[PDB]
């Protein structure tokens, strides 16, 4: 898990030291930094379903084959679009995760270690993703450090997608 | 505003026939026979004295009221005599706690049961500034009276269906027993002394015993306690694709 | 962390004012001090509020005082130790 | 509800006894007293109003919390009640007195006010200082010892009748307890 | 017209029955004490210009503001006024000493006192300043006998309770 | 500001503050002879020197609250947790109240010069501003404990 | 019985040693709590025949299927047996808040009664039913004191998590 | 064994000295704040039942791989023997809350019960759900935050004890981990 706080932790134990005032400081940052976090997690979470509902409508209307080409990795069927949907709410709970967590610890620990495997095996494009990322991006609605904040989790799963 | 089980579980309301013989050209209204009028005060005494089990001893002294009440017709008239009499009096206030006396009128001339503490305070007042038949004449000449019975039925407990609050609807089933059921059980104590001070509600046995016939009564009651926690902060949580979210 | 460090210890200010009309006679001092509980004055105003209490008739109503059983002493046959016993035996109350 | 006589009277009733001469002593002597009683009775209630101002006035004398916000009796609505509840006690003493017997306290006032006290967050301790008070203040006109308010009587002895209302006083302190 | 006769009767009413003795030692109650309660009768028939005045007067001397501008006592006939608005209440204490209970009182000078008190403006404690004054103007072997003075205190200390 | 008017406050407390105290507990029996009564807990020798030492010690403070002019070391040292401390023990709180308010009246008396039982002599001029002030500072110790 | 003295006695004689300070000291607490304990016990039994009959038509009320033909409920025979039992258990309840254990509950009511209920076919639930409806009908004030409740509803659990 | 007054000596015994003035404010808090500890361990083992099963209930409806065929808790004698081994652990934590220290809890329950789930072949991470629901039932029976019971408490503030019994469910579920 990576936090700023575990990192600290990690830095002063490497050197077997005790919490020097440089691991006070990489504290204190997260602590004045929180405060817009907490804000994009709860702003998150008010408009989940809205966004999901219209991340997965963006990706079918980016790419319309998905849902005529016959096959279990399409979302041709109901169970197709249900774990689409499926997967697009995964996505965004670890952005909220990483969003109240203060790093990218919980989607480094979730999704992305291993996840090309997966899109491999299972054929499914990254593109699809990134589209559904970039319409969360665009749709979230947020102003300020709160929206600089939520796009720079967003962006780093799509650097990761990509 | 339905009535689930007014008129199909339960038996319909009695009284006069209708209210249009009081408009009074050559009568007051149709003579509905003295045989039909012996059994609307037997029904009136089963009403606002509640099968109080009254001899004719007792019974020589409601002769006046009773008397009136077949020569002119409205109801209304004849509770306002029955209530101020000493057999009511006697009864329900003699040996009774204050809101015990108040709720019981609630019971007879309503048929229904006090809705709030605030209620209770009004007709508290109203007693206090100089009499009990202030109480009285509060309650029969209300609109909550003319709007339920009027003057041609007896006052019975009606099931609404549609209640200001549920409380009413618990507190009506407590004061109205089953049959076979009196009002000088407790002596004193009234029953809804407690639950209206504090706002809680009354035991699900004593209603469900007042129920009607073929009414599912007591049933789906989970084994432990009844009354709800108030402290209490329950999580709930939907279904969203992407997980469960809780709203606060 | 809650407790008042003092609450336990009855210790107070004691404050002492001395003025003999000239400036240079004039000085305040105040010094911390336990207040200690006396023994012996206390037993007066008991006392006196005892029999005041025993004399006041609408107190004697008001305030219904409860009995207390006596100690446990045994009892020997004999009525003259048993109702008049060396403690109390001849005493009898002066009324000035 | 029963009085002094209608007291005797189920209690030979539970016997089935007449009631002889034997049972005329207490009564009779109860008739002796009558002008007493009655000379009491109009006593007290001559000050019915400045009894109970007085009463729930000492009350907050010393608890000054009842004042405060949160207080069983903050705003004048909850004073209106308190104040209206030292008349229904006083009130309910009154015809015991009257009476000669408690037989109305009871049933009429007392029956089931502890639970309705208890719902309404009524404070206990208190409302038995208010009871207390007034107690204190019914010896005091009985007796004819309160320090202003000269009332003419008959000279003799009430205390019989102090004890009588103090004992009232006391079982209605002991219902809500 | 709350009365020792109008009590008995209106419950036998209520109950629907006879009069019966129980009913008559009330009003054999009345015929012992109508004697004492009725000697008071002239005391305030003949002596009643006399006590209003030395009643109004106290009122005003007590509360001496309430002839500033703008108070109940302002001008002149208002404090004619005044002291009929007491003559009134002399006269109902008069009644009621002679119907035996507080009938005349209470439904004439009581019921509804409220609210011509407030709405005019009218002070209630200078009324029950003015009662109290004529409560213990009064000496009773002087004026009375014993008992008259009673019931006389009786009936005055009951509108003095009602009013305050 | 002005001392003279405050020191003299305090000085016509100080002196006469031992039959302040004696007096305000003998009144406070003197209310409710039920405390001296055996199962009350001033029945004991014991205790009734235990409840002049506390009522002492309230005088005490505020004669020093009076001095410093203000409160907070009032509620400090004494007042810090006193009510719970006397549930605990048992302690009839409406008494204690009664026996403050007592020593209240004594006090505001003392400082107006209206004591009808003693004399001092002072200046001339008026100490309301300083019997309200002790009166708030009454007010305290008697809502503290409740 | 399973109780206070008991347990400490029982641990002595084992140990095979004198009691100790310990043993006193349980002996102690005892005396505290049967201060609550016997006026709940007594309340219990001065009123015991309401509660049983209170109890009993909970039953019914929340299982109606047993006077269906086929059951255990089906003539008065049953219902008698049924009010017996409960009134058993409630004697067993009252037992116990005097001897200050399970002890009574644990071998007169708990120790084979699943075998019993099983064999005859008794459904549990049912006799579950009446000690819960009895446990959630209880106000300190109003039916005991604080502590008696408590003392109370302790017992009534450990009733209902034994059949349970 | 050890209780809260055992620790003391323990800890006193390695040092060789006498125990008063410093060590004896914690037992007399202890003693002091005895009855809501009374209160909580009575509130826990009058909701037993229920409290078992809902937690392995709830466990199954989490992950409904158990009552799959062949799961750890597939046939009747696995379940019944996970109800078991669910409160013989509430059964444990109930002794470590009463005596106020966890020393009966590692000694009897807990030491090897690592490795004998393993040899089991019982999945060691349901069992924490199992317990996590248990701790979850346990502060809301202790503060009186239970939604579908209400019990009767004296008015005030333990949340100590609820701190100290989630500080025993969380270790009894590292034990497992
Ligand atoms: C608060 C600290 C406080 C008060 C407020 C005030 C209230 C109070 N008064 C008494 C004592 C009496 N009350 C009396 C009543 C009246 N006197 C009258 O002249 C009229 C008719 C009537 C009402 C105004 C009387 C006569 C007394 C003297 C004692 C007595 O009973 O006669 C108390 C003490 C209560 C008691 O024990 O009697 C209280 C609390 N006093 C305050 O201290
Ligand atoms: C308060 C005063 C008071 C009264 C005086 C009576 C008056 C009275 N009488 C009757 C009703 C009656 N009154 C009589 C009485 C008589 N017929 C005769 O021929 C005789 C002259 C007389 C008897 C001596 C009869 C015979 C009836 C009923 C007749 C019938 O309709 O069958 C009714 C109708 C009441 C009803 O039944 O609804 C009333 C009000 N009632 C009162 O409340
Ligand atoms: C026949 C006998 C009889 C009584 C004794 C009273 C008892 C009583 N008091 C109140 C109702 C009340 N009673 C009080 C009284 C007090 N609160 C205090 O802290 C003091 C101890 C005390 C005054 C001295 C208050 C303050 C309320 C209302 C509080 C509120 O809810 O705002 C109510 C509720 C009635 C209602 O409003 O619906 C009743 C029944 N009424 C009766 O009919
Ligand atoms: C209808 C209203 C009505 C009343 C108010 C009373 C009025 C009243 N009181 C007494 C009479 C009395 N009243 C008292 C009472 C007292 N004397 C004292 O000095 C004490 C202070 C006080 C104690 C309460 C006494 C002692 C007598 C004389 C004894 C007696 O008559 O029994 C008498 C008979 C002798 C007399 O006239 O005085 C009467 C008529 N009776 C009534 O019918
Ligand atoms: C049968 C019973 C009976 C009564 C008691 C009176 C009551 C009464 N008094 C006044 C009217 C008045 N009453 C007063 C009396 C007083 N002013 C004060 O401040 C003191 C309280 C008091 C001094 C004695 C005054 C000054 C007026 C004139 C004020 C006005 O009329 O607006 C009025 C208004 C109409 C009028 O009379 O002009 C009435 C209804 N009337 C009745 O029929
Ligand atoms: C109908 C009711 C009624 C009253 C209440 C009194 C009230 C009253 N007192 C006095 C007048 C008087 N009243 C008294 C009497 C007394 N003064 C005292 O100091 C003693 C307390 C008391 C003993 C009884 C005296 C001494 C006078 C003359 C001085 C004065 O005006 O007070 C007067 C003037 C005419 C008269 O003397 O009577 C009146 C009306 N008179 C009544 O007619
Ligand atoms: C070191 C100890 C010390 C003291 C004890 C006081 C004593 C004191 N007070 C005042 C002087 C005074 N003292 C008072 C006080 C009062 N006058 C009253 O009428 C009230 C009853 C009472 C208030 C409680 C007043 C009003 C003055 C005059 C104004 C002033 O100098 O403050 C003076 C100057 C003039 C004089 O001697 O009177 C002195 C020395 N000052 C001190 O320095
Ligand atoms: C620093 C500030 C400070 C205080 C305010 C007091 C407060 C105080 N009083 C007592 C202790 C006591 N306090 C009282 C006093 C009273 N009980 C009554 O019934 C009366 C109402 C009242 C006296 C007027 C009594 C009687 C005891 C002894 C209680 C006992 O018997 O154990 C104790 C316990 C320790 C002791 O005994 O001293 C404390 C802390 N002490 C302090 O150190
Ligand atoms: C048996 C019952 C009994 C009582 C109820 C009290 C009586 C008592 N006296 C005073 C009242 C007082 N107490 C004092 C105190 C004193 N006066 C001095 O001159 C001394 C220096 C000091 C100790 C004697 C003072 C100065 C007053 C006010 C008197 C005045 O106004 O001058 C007070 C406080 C205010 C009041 O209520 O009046 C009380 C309660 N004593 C009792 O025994
Ligand atoms: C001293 C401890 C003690 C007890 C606790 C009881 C326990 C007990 N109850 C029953 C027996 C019973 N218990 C019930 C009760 C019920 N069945 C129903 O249909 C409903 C579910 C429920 C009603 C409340 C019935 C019907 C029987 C009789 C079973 C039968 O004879 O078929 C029996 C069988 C013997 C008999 O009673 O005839 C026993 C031993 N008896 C004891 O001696
Ligand atoms: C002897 C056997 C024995 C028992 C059966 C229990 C019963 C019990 N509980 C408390 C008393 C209490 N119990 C609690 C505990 C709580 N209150 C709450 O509001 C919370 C829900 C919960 C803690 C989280 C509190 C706060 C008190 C008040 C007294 C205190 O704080 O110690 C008391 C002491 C006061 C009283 O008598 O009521 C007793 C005997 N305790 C025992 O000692
Ligand atoms: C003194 C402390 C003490 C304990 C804690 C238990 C620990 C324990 N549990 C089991 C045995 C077991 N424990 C479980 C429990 C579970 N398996 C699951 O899948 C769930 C996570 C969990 C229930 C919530 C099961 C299912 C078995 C039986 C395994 C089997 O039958 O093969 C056994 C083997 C003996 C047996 O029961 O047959 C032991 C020693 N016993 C003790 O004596
Ligand atoms: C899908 C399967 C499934 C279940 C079986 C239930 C199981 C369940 N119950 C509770 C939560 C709880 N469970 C209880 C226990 C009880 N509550 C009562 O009213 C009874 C007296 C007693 C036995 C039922 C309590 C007291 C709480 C928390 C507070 C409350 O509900 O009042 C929790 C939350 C635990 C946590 O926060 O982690 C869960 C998962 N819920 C589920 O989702
Ligand atoms: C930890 C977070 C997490 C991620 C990221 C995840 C992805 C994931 N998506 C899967 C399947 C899938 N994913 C999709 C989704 C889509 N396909 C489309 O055509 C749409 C365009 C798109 C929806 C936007 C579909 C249809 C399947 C089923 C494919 C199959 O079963 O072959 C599978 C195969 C297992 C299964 O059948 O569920 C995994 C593991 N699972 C996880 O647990």
């Amino acid at each position: 898990m990576k936090t700023p706080i575990t990192e600290a932790i990690a830095t002063a134990d490497n050197q077997g030291r005790f919490l020097s005032n440089t691991e006070l400081q990489a504290v204190n940052g997260r602590y004045q930094r929180a405060t817009a976090s907490l804000t994009a997690a709860k702003a998150l979470t008010g408009s989940a379903q809205r966004l999901i509902t219209g991340a997965a409508q963006a990706v079918y209307n980016k790419f319309p084959y998905t849902t005529q080409m016959p096959g279990p990795a399409y979302a041709s069927s109901a169970i197709g679009k249900a774990k689409c949907a499926r997967d697009i709410g995964y996505y965004l709970r670890m952005v909220t995760y990483c969003l109240v967590v203060g790093g990218t610890g919980p989607m480094d620990e979730y999704l992305v270690a291993g996840l090309e495997e997966i899109n491999r095996s299972f054929d499914l494009s990254p593109s699809w993703y990134i589209e559904a990322l970039q319409y969360i991006k665009n749709s979230h609605g947020l102003s300020g450090q709160v929206a600089n904040e939520a796009n720079a989790y967003i962006d780093y799963a799509i650097n990761t997608l990509s | 505003a339905f009535s689930s089980i007014q008129n199909v579980l339960t038996d319909a309301p009695l009284g006069t026939p209708s209210a249009m013989g009081f408009l009074d050209e050559r009568t007051e209204k149709p003579l509905m026979g003295p045989s039909e009028m012996d059994e609307l005060v037997y029904a009136v005494y089963k009403q606002v004295f509640g099968n109080a089990h009254i001899m004719e001893s007792e019974r020589a002294e409601l002769r006046d009221a009773e008397s009136l009440f077949r020569y002119l017709r409205d109801v209304r008239e004849f509770v306002r005599a029955l209530a101020k009499s000493n057999a009511y009096t006697s009864r329900f206030l003699q040996g009774n706690q204050q809101y015990r006396f108040f709720e019981l009128n609630f019971k007879h001339l309503l048929g229904r049961g006090p809705r709030s503490l605030e209620e209770m305070a009004s007709h508290s007042a109203l007693y206090a500034e100089g009499g009990f038949e202030a109480v009285i004449d509060a309650i029969l000449d209300s609109d909550e009276y003319a709007q339920e019975f009027g003057s041609t039925v007896v006052p019975y407990c009606r099931f609404k269906g549609e209640y200001p609050t549920n409380e009413e609807f618990n507190r009506m089933l407590v004061l109205k027993g089953a049959n076979s059921t009196s009002d000088k059980a407790g002596k004193g104590r009234s029953k809804l002394c407690y639950s209206i001070a504090a706002g809680c509600s009354q035991n699900w046995l004593s209603m469900s015993k007042a129920l009607p016939f073929g009414t599912e009564k007591g049933t789906g009651f989970n084994l432990i306690s009844s009354s709800r926690n108030p402290a209490a902060r329950p999580r709930i949580g939907t279904k969203i694709p992407g997980g469960v979210v809780f709203s606060s | 962390a809650k407790k008042n460090q003092y609450m336990g210890t009855s210790v107070a200010p004691e404050i002492v004012l001395t003025d003999k009309g000239s400036d240079m006679s004039r000085k305040v001092k105040t010094e911390d001090k336990k207040v200690a509980a006396d023994q012996a004055a206390a037993m007066g105003i008991l006392a006196n509020m005892s029999l005041y209490a025993s004399l006041n008739p609408v107190k004697r109503m008001t305030y219904k005082a409860k009995e207390q059983a006596p100690a446990y002493v045994k009892k020997t046959g004999n009525p003259v130790e048993d109702f008049y016993p060396s403690s109390w035996r001849n005493m009898a109350p002066v009324i000035s | 509800m029963l009085d002094a006589f209608s007291r005797v009277v189920v209690n030979s009733d539970a016997k089935a006894a007449y009631v002889g001469g034997s049972d005329l002593q207490a009564l009779k002597s109860f008739i002796a007293d009558g002008n007493k009683r009655l000379d009491a009775v109009n006593s007290i209630v001559s000050n019915a109003s400045c009894m109970v101002s007085d009463a729930v006035s000492g009350m907050i004398c010393e608890n000054p919390g009842l004042i405060s916000p949160g207080g069983n009796c903050y705003t004048n609505r909850r004073m209106a009640a308190c104040l209206r509840d030292g008349e229904i006690i006083l009130r309910y003493v009154s015809y015991a007195l009257l009476a000669g017997d408690a037989s109305v306290l009871e049933d009429r006032c007392l029956n089931g006010l502890k639970e309705t006290y208890i719902a309404l967050g009524v404070p206990t301790n208190s409302s038995i200082r208010a009871v207390s008070i007034m107690k204190a203040q019914a010896v005091a006109f009985i007796t004819n010892t309160a320090t202003e308010r000269k009332m003419s009587f008959a000279a003799g002895d009430c205390t019989s009748l102090a004890s009588e209302v103090a004992s009232y006083f006391d079982r209605v302190g002991a219902a809500i307890s | 017209m709350k009365s020792v006769i109008t009590t008995v009767v209106s419950a036998a009413d209520a109950a629907g029955r006879f009069p019966s003795n129980s009913d008559l030692e009330s009003i054999q109650g009345n015929i012992q004490r109508s004697a004492a309660r009725l000697e008071a009768a002239e005391k305030l028939a003949g002596n009643h210009e006399a006590v209003v005045k030395e009643a109004g007067d106290a009122c005003f001397a007590k509360y001496a503001y309430l002839k500033n501008p703008g108070e109940a006592g302002e001008n002149q006939e208002k404090i004619n006024k005044c002291y009929r608005d007491v003559d009134h209440y002399m006269r109902l204490v008069n009644y009621c000493l002679v119907v035996g209970g507080t009938g005349p009182l209470d439904e004439w000078g009581i019921a509804g006192a409220r609210e011509v008190y407030r709405t005019l403006n009218l002070p209630t404690s200078a009324y029950v300043a003015s009662i109290a004054y004529t409560r213990d103007r009064l000496c009773v072997p002087r004026d009375m006998s014993a008992q008259a003075g009673v019931e006389f205190s009786a009936y005055l200390d009951y509108l003095i309770n009602a009013l305050s």
